[PDB]
């Protein structure tokens, strides 16, 4: 009996008892496998039957397609490079000298060109997974420790932080630099504030910007975007940048990409950025829900309209970043995920609906912004977003004082 | 007409029948020392005294001339003190039937009456205390006057009454309460109502206003928001429709009037209903042989914002006007959190009760989930219709910034008024508390 | 024996960066080599101690209208005879330095020091004032720097450390110790520690 | 206090602490210039491939070594003037002593370009045996300078250091690779038809090539700057007179 | 040496210039002129000045002293005045002594108050009437062990003007002074040789102020008396010197010359009904017998009064006849004391324990409604603490709650 | 005329002087607890920088730099102390105007100029200036830009701290070290614009 297991051991966490410094991990386990069921004890004697962990784990299953559609586009990338480069012998003996391709193998899949989606989304779990396990484990340890040292409780929000974290970052990202990240994020951000509902940053672009300004020669260049020994391969954003819409070509398979090819997700890239389809699919539950802000949303989207069409209009003669059109940004990079679901983060963001539309605008314009104009970086939705971040509580401000002279008027 | 759109009617079971019958024979009442804000008694009665209806039982130390008296005559059998000696109740037994009278007048000559004299009779009755001040939800002090007297006629708290139904019956006093309000105030009086007919006052300063939409609809707050902002400077004066009926009696009949009609009703109520009782009842003689078997909480008031009846505290409250009942949500479930809930309700799409319109729902007591930090949804801004940034002001009250919640507007608010803010929070706040305290520090610092 | 206190209090009991907020340019600045930490480190302690000297000899004649005028005299002629010896002697680390050996002038330490302690005290006790504030602001020059230089380069005052891969070596040095957030965070950290080994230093909660 | 108080006081720091000061600063000026000179020597000795230590030892070797000349980029040939002390790089700013270029011919994105430049030719003796000349391009972040060795018969290199740079450390920063600054000796600048010939593999280049060097792995924006840096101070609006002359015999 | 010659020049040049500039920009903007300070919006009593300086040594410029206390840091925050015209926002540190509701009268505390321009004052109690006085000792008697019976007289048949519970301040020169030199008798000075406390002395080249209670309520004409506490370094570093005033006091003897000054006072009772309390402890017996005095001997009021004070042993309590006499005068008022250590020769039965449990296990606990009673309590700060909690317990608020915490 | 729009969102943006060079930090990190004192506080700032620097160029123009009063001789020793001379003297001469003259810029702004009356920035300002040699209008356009950028650095920092009334910051934290974190963080987010070739 589970339940009697649980609310037998219980004394052993009791102040006195033999296992007290644990008590933190004992009432997760509990509440998570069971309700507290506890009742009011003041003014509101019924309450709202939501809590941080529906929130929570609805946004988690929110992502679900998007993980496995990123799983076995890795996979499929990384199989057709290797067989655009080797064969033969050589093939053999690359893929006995990597412990993804042969456990691949061992598994029942295989590494040929005629390999099937169970062998390809295989591949990429044997990428994502080790990758997600040691981002949860890593913040859980810096997580618990606050807890225990400060007597707080665990709470969700990493739940989350660390699927998020896992989800845009390369697949062939050292774990050690993985684990780093996760550390920076979730200590340096938001740990230090107090934890969840306490910080101004988003922990988990925090890290993926630790990563990119300590180690860009493993989150930049042509080396990372695909799983395949000794291949090197250009991205879209890339290659716009270097010869306009004519340059999308996809050197793996010799074809041209096109923008169906990019809005379901047939591109290399973050492991779960590439489909555009399922990450509207999975932002449309959670905006259902109301838990994500569709005014944000929508400032986003016209904020990029209006620089994007903008740009346009002015035209260039030498930068082919000029001619790019709104549904072009829209299905390239990160620019679908970080709108859906980390734009979104309700504590990062304005408080103030009318502050939220600045903010959604201030994102979509910086994004654009970055990625034309700035020449070293080919993406901008990471910085643009930790730069919105600052900004949004001066938006609070003057939404604010703007209703305070309303009510010194006697109008509210 | 002014309509809220923002707001939420609860679809609580129980849903009492608008007629009125005789309730069960009461014993006992008596006098809550708790719910009167900044309240310090000053006893003139001990355990064994016998009172006489409208007779003086304590003073206050902190709002010198203001009596508050018996509602019935009787023997004083009880006068609880909770920790730090702090005044819990004092109860009597009723027995007899003297009473203290005072002066009565033609019903046409109330609305000519003077000002003082009008204090004085109310205060000397004891009925002075109907009256709470915005800011602060105080009684006003015996010397001193507001531009704006503002009347309830509308309840929109879940499984109240309805006050037509009420007042219809007593449409003589409620119009000589208007009348004496008439003349009490110094600016006008603002009767806030629905669509439908009350009985008329004729005096030129007395004006109806009618607001449509869901709670909080019905709250003084909204009325006073939306037709006479309260400020440091300016004070506005709150009091329902059957003190108004009493007011009326008194001055037409020289004696105090101490009946009532209140909502019993809740989940667990076998037959809602209203019922005739008496201010001060006791709950607990009033539910006998009402509710059905088990382990339940009896509210003075609304779920959203009352008083937990038991024990010391188990008497009907002043400004109370509906007793609730339900039972204690004690249970623990395997995966509660994560069930697809057709019978749990939100004001957020993730459960599949949303889908089902018109569904009602036993609600209890219990809590859904653990006490967290504040992650803002966006849920207050649902339910809260004033001109004002919910999730700032909440956020300045939690943080306990007592100068950036008066500048966001904390002065125009009541416990009452953050019921749906508190309803709606995933953190599991509990913000009247941190409000009170929030205009303790306000009214302390001067 | 009252100079040991005097010229230790600083370092650690009233830290001119840590508990005072002072001379945070430099700091931020110049901490990415623990060669320009030590030389900007010997400057500010000379600089400040010899300004603390001569103010104090001539603190009471100095004109209320234009003190500031003299103060600032005093101590920019100094910086400028720093500045021209350094450009004599130790030219790579002066071009490394840039700007923020004119700042020097405008470092908090050197005027608040001035005005507080030389115009109300004798001269040695000024000097060695001057002496012990360099001292303080040097510790934590050289600490960040050497945190900063380490994981950043493998290197101590160009010495190799840690090898690198790009020598065929074991270490990939850390991109972010070399850019700005690394000074403020070693920074953040490091108050974080001297105030949980000295608790008396804790802030009052708002 | 007084007026006539405030003044004395006020003059006599203003005396004490200019004597100081002037002094100071007239006292050490040639030591400074001295020790700017050495830091470019030391460069130009080791471009030269010539070893030296010390401050006597880098003096005494380019005193003998190293003969700075004045070149005119238009016509190609030298000019009479005060090599030793001329300074390029404020002179190309001057309107009076540099052209604007144009789009099309600002290839390497320098905006303008030094009317007469100065090269460092290398002395055995009487007789010469290679030429340094100075060049410099945009890359990603910063403006990069270089030396480059080139030899007699003007087509062969025979070394080049990136003495000037503000990349990233890891991608960019790697022009100062010794392994990759290896790979410049024996190369040929200039194809059998005299067209520039040096070229930035992406990639890598093939072994035995003699126009191919690696390029900068994961730092395309940077290898592009060298490109560029190279096409322009090879073609006509750079040393490419200069180097014809060279190639005729005229050293 | 050209070049030295032009930097030399230069470098005068440009330093002098600056500073004629700015002197001459100094001269034709800063106003330069006088001032002026009014009291009471009478043309008496006003004040002229420089345009700068603290408002509290213009208004000492003419003895008004606003009954300051330590003088620097804020620490007594007595120094409070009302200013009636277009003053300054107040300094952050006001609002420290200075409440809210008090802020919007214009209560602004002299310290912290600069003037540039003329303003108008208004000063609170009309403290116009502190006179100065000169003093000769009556008796210095060791009542107590540690704390000392100071009787003075007045001159020319005067009284000081005063309400009960009022203290006056003290003002002595340069003095040096030696713990030896004290006449403490035997029965006093088994103590003082047991923790050798004789080992003491202190100086002071410069003359000093300090603030004390009065024992004596108004109608007792002719002389001021008061209970001086010795001021012994504390136990944890003894090291230190001991206080200043008290012991200077503690030196003089009967026939001795000495100076009162600033008698003020804010520790009054309230004129009603109810029923009084007064606790007291040590030193604070001299405002308990003040307040008893004026209101049973002068007033003759016939509320009920009681007085509770702990002590150590039966050799540290006196007016023993005073109280005793009181309550068997009128029996509106009753003594009740309890000592901490009854010694073998004490032969006492009497209440023991400390005062705050004394009190409400005897009396309040029964009590009917102790929230009506008013609370006059005086003594050390670590049982008043304790009284506050007991009292507090009990459901009594600070307004009936009076306190006189000597030194804050 | 595009010249100088790019000068201006260069100095406020790209090479914003708080957050990128890291001068004035003492002050920005002092006075960062409230949004309307941060705005006097840059406020003031903008008006001493815009007013100082065009001084110390045409002080530098006409007197300091080589062969510009007699040929063959050079003064650029001077430039710490005449630059830093003309600040003080020139910020104690406004704040005694604003004063005199005009008492609600002074309650305005002015109680903020002793602050800033010998300030990192504003000399590091006038330093990079002489390095960049500008002209006149360069000198105006850079000041104000350089101004406007430090304003918005501490006024974002202030909006930012007033949002962390709700935060819980471990004891030895409180202050100055979670401060010094915050900014450190804000200087990360402002890295986006550091490849801009403006
Ligand atoms: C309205 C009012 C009424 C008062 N009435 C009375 C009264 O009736 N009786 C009475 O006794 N007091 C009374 N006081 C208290 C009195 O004013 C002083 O608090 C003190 O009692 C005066 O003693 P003193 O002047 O001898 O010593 P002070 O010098 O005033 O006391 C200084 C104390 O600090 C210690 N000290 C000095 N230097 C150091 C150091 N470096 N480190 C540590 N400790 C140090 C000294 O040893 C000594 O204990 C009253 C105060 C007020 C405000
Ligand atoms: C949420 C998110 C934010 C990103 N932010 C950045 C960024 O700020 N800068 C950047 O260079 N790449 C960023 N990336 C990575 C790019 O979107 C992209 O995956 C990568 O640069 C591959 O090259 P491409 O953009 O040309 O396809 C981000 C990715 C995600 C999912
Ligand atoms: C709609 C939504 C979006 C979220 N997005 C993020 C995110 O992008 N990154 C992250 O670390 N946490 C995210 N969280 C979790 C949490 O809100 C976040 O870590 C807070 O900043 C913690 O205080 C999100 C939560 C919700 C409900
Ligand atoms: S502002 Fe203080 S050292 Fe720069
Ligand atoms: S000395 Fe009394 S307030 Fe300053
Ligand atoms: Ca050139």
């Amino acid at each position: 009996g589970l339940k009697k297991f649980l609310e037998d051991i219980e004394h052993h966490f009791e102040p006195g008892g033999k296992h007290e410094k644990w008590f933190a991990l004992y009432e997760a386990a509990a509440t998570l496998f069971y309700t507290p069921g506890l009742v009011t004890k003041r003014s509101s004697h019924v309450r709202d039957s939501v809590d941080l962990k529906r929130i929570m784990i609805m946004v988690w299953l929110a992502v679900f397609p998007a993980m496995f559609w990123g799983m076995y586009n890795a996979g499929g990338q990384a199989i057709a490079a290797l067989n655009h480069l080797y064969s033969g012998d050589q093939l053999a003996a690359i893929v006995a000298g990597n412990w993804h391709y042969w456990l691949t193998e061992m598994l029942g899949g295989t590494m040929s060109s005629d390999a099937g989606w169970g062998s390809k989304m295989l591949l990429g779990a044997t990428y994502f997974l080790p990758i997600y396990a040691t981002v949860f484990i890593v913040g859980a340890f810096w997580e618990v420790l606050f807890c225990m040292v400060r007597k707080h409780e665990v709470n969700e929000g990493f739940f989350v932080t660390s699927i998020l974290f896992a989800l845009i970052v390369p697949p062939t990202l050292p774990l050690w630099q993985a684990a780093l990240g996760i550390t920076f994020g979730v200590v340096v951000a938001k740990e230090v504030f107090g934890g969840t509902g306490r910080n101004f940053l988003n922990p988990a672009l925090a890290g993926r910007a630790f990563l990119f300004f300590a180690y860009p020669a493993q989150i930049s260049g042509d080396l990372v975007w695909t799983a395949a020994d000794g291949y090197s391969g250009a991205t879209a954003l890339s290659q716009w940048a270097q010869g306009g819409a004519g340059a999308l070509i996809n050197n793996a398979t010799g074809q041209t990409i096109t923008w169906m090819d990019a809005f379901i997700g047939n591109i290399p890239g973050s492991i779960g950025e590439v489909s555009t389809l399922a990450l509207m699919i999975g932002a449309a539950f959670i905006v259902y829900m109301g838990i994500a802000s569709w005014r944000i949303i929508g400032g986003v989207m016209i904020g990029m309209i209006l620089l994007s069409t903008l740009f346009n209009v002015i035209g260039s003669d030498t930068n082919a970043m000029f001619n790019m059109p709104w549904h072009w940004h829209l299905v390239l990079g990160g620019f679908a995920f970080g709108m859906f679901f980390m734009a979104t983060d309700p504590v990062s963001a304005s408080f103030t609906n009318s502050g939220k539309w600045a903010y959604g605008i201030l994102i979509g314009v910086m994004c654009v912004l970055i990625r034309v104009v700035n020449p070293a970086y080919p993406e901008g939705m990471m910085l643009a977003i930790l730069f919105a971040n600052l900004f949004a509580p001066l938006f609070d401000h003057v939404v604010v004082e703007r209703n305070i002279k309303r009510r010194l008027a006697r109008y509210g | 007409m002014i309509t809220i759109k923002k707001g939420l009617d609860l679809p609580i079971a129980g849903t009492p029948s608008q007629v009125i019958s005789d309730g069960k024979a009461i014993k006992k009442v008596a006098l809550l020392g708790e719910e009167y804000v900044g309240m310090r008694p000053t006893m003139h009665v001990r355990v064994g005294d016998e009172v006489k209806k409208a007779q003086i039982l304590f003073e206050d130390k902190k709002n010198p001339g203001v009596k508050f008296t018996s509602p019935v005559s009787g023997k004083v059998v009880e006068i609880n003190r909770g920790a730090k000696r702090v005044l819990q109740s004092v109860v009597i037994e009723v027995a007899g039937d003297d009473q203290v009278t005072f002066d009565k007048f033609e019903a046409n000559q109330l609305a000519s009456l003077n000002r003082d004299a009008i204090k004085t009779q109310l205060v000397e009755s004891g009925l002075w205390t109907a009256f709470r001040t915005r800011p602060f939800s105080k009684v006003p002090a015996i010397d001193s006057t507001s531009e704006a007297i503002f009347v309830t006629a509308m309840d929109t708290n879940p499984l109240a009454a309805e006050p037509t139904v009420v007042i219809n019956e007593q449409s003589e006093a409620f119009v000589a309460g208007l009348d004496v309000l008439s003349a009490l105030t110094t600016g006008k009086v603002y009767v806030c109502k629905k669509g439908t007919s009350l009985p008329r006052s004729q005096q030129p300063n007395v004006e109806e206003h009618v607001f449509d939409g869901p709670h909080p609809a019905g709250l003084a707050g909204t009325h006073m928001h939306f037709l006479y902002p309260v400020s440091a400077d300016h004070v506005a004066w709150s009091i329902n429709y059957q003190d108004v009926i009493a007011v009326g009696q008194l001055f037409l009949t020289g004696e105090l009037y101490t009946q009532r009609v209140v909502s019993l009703a809740g989940p667990v109520v076998n037959k809602p209903r209203l019922v005739r009782t008496v201010m001060g009842a006791s709950l607990e003689q009033l539910v006998d042989s009402e509710i059905m078997p088990g382990e339940v909480r009896i509210i003075s008031g609304s779920v959203l914002s009352g008083t937990k009846a038991t024990g010391p505290h188990a008497y009907l409250g002043r400004y109370h006007l509906q007793v609730s009942v339900l039972r204690e949500g004690r249970d623990k479930e395997l995966f509660g959190w994560a069930m697809p809930g057709k019978n749990k309700f939100s004001v957020t799409r993730s459960f599949l009760g949303h889908l089902f319109k018109g569904q009602v729902y036993n609600m209890t007591t219990t809590t859904n989930g653990s006490d967290r930090s504040m992650v803002p949804i966006g849920n207050y801004e649902k339910v809260m219709p004033l001109d004002m940034e919910p999730t700032l002001l909440l956020r300045d009250l939690c943080a306990g910034d007592s100068d950036s919640a008066v500048r966001l507007g904390a002065l125009e608010l009541d416990e009452e008024d953050l019921a749906l803010c508190t309803f709606v929070c995933p953190g599991k706040y509990e913000y009247g508390q941190l409000l009170r305290e929030c205009l303790d520090k306000i009214e302390k610092e001067g | 024996k009252e100079l040991k206190k005097s010229v230790l209090a600083p370092v650690l009991d009233n830290n001119p960066i840590a508990l005072q907020v002072l001379g945070v340019c430099s700091a931020l600045a110049v901490t990415t080599k623990l060669e320009t930490a030590f030389v900007m480190t010997l400057a500010v302690m000379f600089v400040t101690a010899l300004s603390n000297f001569f103010v104090s000899l001539i603190r009471n004649h100095i004109p209320n209208s234009v003190r500031i005028i003299v103060q600032m005299a005093i101590i920019a002629s100094l910086v400028i005879v720093v500045d021209q010896i350094l450009k004599a002697y130790l030219y790579d680390i002066s071009k490394q330095l840039s700007v923020f050996v004119g700042l020097i002038i405008t470092n908090c330490i050197v005027m608040g020091r001035a005005e507080a302690f030389a115009m109300k005290s004798e001269p040695i006790p000024s000097f060695i004032d001057g002496i012990g504030n360099g001292l303080g602001y040097g510790f934590v020059l050289m600490t960040v720097g050497f945190f900063r230089e380490l994981l950043g380069s493998g290197k101590l005052f160009g010495l190799e450390v840690l090898p690198l891969i790009s020598n065929g070596g074991w270490y990939q040095p850390n991109g972010l110790m070399l850019l700005a957030p690394s000074a403020f965070f070693l920074i953040g950290f490091m108050i974080w520690a001297i105030r949980t080994f000295k608790p008396e230093q804790v802030e009052a909660k708002e | 206090d007084s007026i006539k108080k405030t003044l004395f006081v006020v003059i006599a720091l203003s005396l004490v602490c200019s004597i100081i000061v002037s002094a100071a600063a007239v006292g050490l000026r040639d030591k400074q210039k001295e020790n700017a000179a050495l830091d470019k020597q030391s460069k130009i000795l080791q471009v030269a491939g010539i070893e030296a230590k010390g401050s006597k030892q880098i003096v005494e070797l380019f005193n003998k070594s190293i003969e700075p000349r004045l070149v005119d980029f238009n016509t190609g040939d030298f000019v009479e003037g005060d090599a030793a002390n001329y300074d390029q790089r404020k002179a190309a700013k001057e309107a009076s002593e540099s052209i604007k270029l144009t789009a099309e011919q600002d290839k390497a994105k320098i905006q303008r370009r030094a009317n007469v430049g100065v090269v460092y030719l290398v002395k055995d003796g009487d007789k010469t045996s290679k030429v340094i000349l100075p060049v410099h391009g945009n890359g990603l972040w910063s403006m990069m300078y270089a030396f480059v060795a080139v030899e007699t018969d003007g087509n062969t290199v025979s070394g080049l250091t990136y003495y000037e740079q503000g990349e990233t450390p890891g991608l960019g920063g790697e022009v100062e690779n010794p392994a990759w600054r290896a790979q410049w000796v024996g190369k040929k600048l200039f194809d059998e038809n005299h067209k520039p010939a040096i070229k930035i593999v992406k990639g890598g280049a093939p072994q035995g090539s003699e126009h191919g060097v690696d390029g900068l792995s994961g730092a395309t924006l940077t290898s592009n700057g060298v490109q560029n840096t190279f096409d322009f101070w090879l073609g006509d609006m750079g040393f490419g007179p200069f180097l014809t002359k060279v190639r005729d015999g005229g050293l | 040496m050209s070049t030295i010659i032009f930097g030399v020049v230069m470098f005068t040049l440009i330093i002098l210039a600056l500073v004629l500039v700015i002197l001459f920009a100094k001269s034709k903007l800063v106003p330069t002129g006088d001032i002026t300070i009014s009291i009471n919006g009478d043309p008496e009593k006003a004040i002229v000045t420089q345009p700068g300086g603290k408002l509290l040594t213009a208004l000492a410029g003419a003895g008004v002293f606003v009954s300051s206390a330590c003088g620097g840091g804020g620490s007594c925050g007595q120094c409070r005045v009302k200013i009636k015209s277009g003053g300054g926002d107040i300094l952050p540190t006001e609002l420290d002594h200075i409440s809210k509701g008090e802020a919007r009268e214009g209560e602004r505390l002299a310290c912290q108050v600069a003037v540039k321009a003329d303003m108008d004052l208004e000063l609170p109690e009309e403290i116009f009437g502190v006179k100065k006085w000169e003093c000769t000792v009556i008796s210095n008697d060791n009542k107590a062990t540690f704390i000392k019976e100071l009787k003075l007289a007045i001159p020319d048949g005067e009284s000081v003007p005063f309400r009960a519970g009022g203290y006056i301040q003290i003002e002595a020169p340069a003095h040096h002074v030696k713990y030896a030199d004290f006449d403490v008798p035997e029965k006093y000075r088994g103590d003082w040789d047991k923790f050798n406390l004789f080992r003491y002395e202190s100086k002071v080249d410069e003359p000093i102020i300090r603030a004390y209670s009065m024992a004596n309520y108004p109608e007792e004409f002719g002389i001021i008396m008061l209970n001086v506490r010795i001021a012994t370094p504390p136990p944890n570093n003894p090291n230190v010197p001991p206080g200043q005033m008290s012991s200077y006091i503690w030196s003089l003897k009967a026939g001795d010359k000495c100076t009162i000054s600033g008698p003020f006072g804010e520790f009054f009772a309230k004129d009603t009904d109810a029923e009084m309390v007064f606790i007291g402890g040590g030193a604070g017996m001299a405002p308990m017998r003040s307040h008893i005095f004026d209101q049973l001997k002068r007033l003759k009021s016939k509320r009920k009064m009681s007085y509770w004070y702990g002590a150590r042993s039966k050799r540290e309590m006196f007016y023993v006849e005073d109280f005793d006499g009181l309550a068997a005068e009128n029996d509106n008022f009753v003594w009740h004391c309890a000592l901490s250590d009854p010694q073998p020769e004490d032969n006492w039965t009497g209440y023991t324990g400390f005062i705050h449990n004394v009190l409400y296990e005897n009396y309040l606990k029964d009590h009917e409604a102790p929230e009506d009673c008013e609370y006059y309590m005086c003594g050390p700060p670590m049982m008043n603490a304790a009284v506050i909690n007991m009292l507090k317990n009990l459901g009594v608020e600070e307004e009936n709650i009076l306190l006189d915490d000597f030194g804050g | 005329m595009e010249h100088y729009i790019s000068l201006l969102v260069k100095s406020i943006f790209i090479e914003n002087m708080a957050l990128s060079f890291f001068l004035g930090m003492c002050t920005f990190l002092a006075v960062s607890k409230k949004v309307k004192t941060s705005f006097g506080l840059g406020i003031a700032v903008i008006v001493v920088l815009t007013i100082s620097v065009p001084v110390n160029n045409l002080v530098y123009n006409l007197v300091l730099k080589p062969d510009a009063l007699v040929e063959g001789v050079d003064l650029s020793f001077l430039n710490f102390i005449t630059f830093i001379g003309v600040i003080a003297a020139l910020v104690q001469i406004l704040e005694m105007i604003l004063d005199r003259f005009f008492p609600p810029l002074y309650n305005a702004l002015g109680i903020f100029l002793p602050l800033i009356t010998v300030n990192c920035a504003i000399f590091g300002g006038v330093s990079f200036m002489v390095q960049r040699d500008y002209s006149f209008a360069e000198s105006v356009v850079y000041g104000f830009g350089s101004g406007v950028g430090w304003m918005l650095a501490i006024v974002a920092l202030a909006g930012i701290r007033e949002k962390m009334k709700y935060s819980d910051v471990p004891p030895g934290l409180r202050g100055l070290g979670i401060t010094f974190i915050t900014a450190g963080l804000m200087a990360l987010g402002f890295m986006s614009f550091s490849g801009v070739q403006l």
